[PDB]
């Protein structure tokens, strides 16, 4: 009659099955974390993409500050005796360098922080989530509780006292 | 040559940051699940279904009341009082 | 490597320098509370 | 052991170390002592079913 | 011996070796103080069992 009526006609099966699920949240609950345990090791994964790449930068400017150590040494080298004007250019090279290691250190100073916080953040995430998930069996244990404090007594109606008691005390009254 | 590897440098780390992003999302716009709210009343709502349906309980068997519980509490002080006065007095 | 050392690296946290400081402390302290301790047998 | 011999700088951070653990043991604690009503009063509850 | 006649040198090397060991001795030994009970427990349980 209505989509909200014919999205349930073809789930009618599983509007019932949706609405218990989500009334009893048995699956859900404890797949949740386990899909969240996805993104934990995809964040772990993840976060991994940062930890190597960020280094890879710090072996480049060690290779060029070596390089610059070449440019140092070799201008060290080139004006010895008095040779000033060889030494001039090989520091001019330098200068081309040293502008490639100051830009890229400085990056990782603040990518620290990038991967001290997020680092921070699981550490904080982790606890979290096995706190949550160390609980839940405590209400699912009340839950059961309670389902079994509920049939223990919903059933126990069935003959305590009054009409109940009277499916053999009126046979008593026969 | 230095710019076209310098931006595909710093691509990754976007890309990673966009994972962390996705990561650093995925994580808690699902941990809104169960948090707190409606989202614990799946279960703190049905933990209200224990009241609910023990109220049944409670109104099924009417719970002791003060009297009576002041009556079980006071006959076992005369309980106690009157036993221990003759236990001890076995011995006297 | 390093992507997946990182795994490593993150899966067992590398010792802090804090740690470490208290592993080569701990190494100094034992060393010095020990040959200390053993030369002072002789003595 | 690191606060020995007026090292108390070295100690200071270990403390601070300390008090973060200290956080989860008090909170974990208590809920022993509810729950324990709980086991107790179900325990009860069982008894007496 | 190594530490005779003023050669203490030669004896720092070897006791820094020695404290790799004592760790090892110190972790290992406890462990067996607990399995005791494990083992003392569990031969009561059969022993009432």
């Amino acid at each position: 009659m209505e989509l909200f009526n014919r999205v349930g006609r073809v789930l009618k099966s599983q509007l019932t099955h949706w609405q218990q699920q989500q009334e009893a949240p048995e699956d859900l609950l404890e797949r949740l974390l386990g899909e969240m345990e996805l993104e934990l090791i995809e964040l772990r994964r993840a976060l991994a993409q940062t930890i190597a790449t960020f280094k890879s930068t710090e072996r480049q400017r060690d290779a060029q500050q070596l390089i610059a150590q070449r440019w140092y040494e070799k201008a060290q080298a080139a004006l010895d005796r008095g040779n000033e004007q060889l030494a001039r250019e090989a520091l001019g090279q330098r200068q081309s360098y040293q502008s490639h290691t100051e830009a890229l250190g400085k990056s990782l100073g603040e990518q620290r922080a990038l991967v001290e916080q997020v680092r921070g953040q699981l550490q904080k995430l982790e606890r979290k989530y096995l706190e949550l998930k160390s609980q839940k069996n405590l209400y699912l244990a009340r839950l059961k509780s309670a389902i079994a404090a509920q049939k223990i007594e919903e059933i126990a109606g069935n003959l305590d006292n009054a009409s109940a008691s009277s499916l053999f005390e009126r046979i008593e009254t026969k | 040559e230095r710019k076209y590897l310098e931006l595909k440098s710093q691509k990754n780390l976007y890309l990673a940051r966009l994972k962390s992003a996705i990561a650093a999302q995925k994580i808690e716009e699902i941990a809104g699940n169960l948090d707190n709210a409606s989202a614990s009343s799946l279960f703190e709502r049905i933990e209200t279904k224990i009241l609910e349906l023990e109220a049944e309980r409670e109104l099924l068997n009417p719970p002791p009341s003060p009297l009576d519980k002041k009556f079980e509490q006071w006959e076992e002080q005369q309980a106690v009082e009157a036993t221990l006065a003759a236990m001890k007095a076995r011995r006297s």
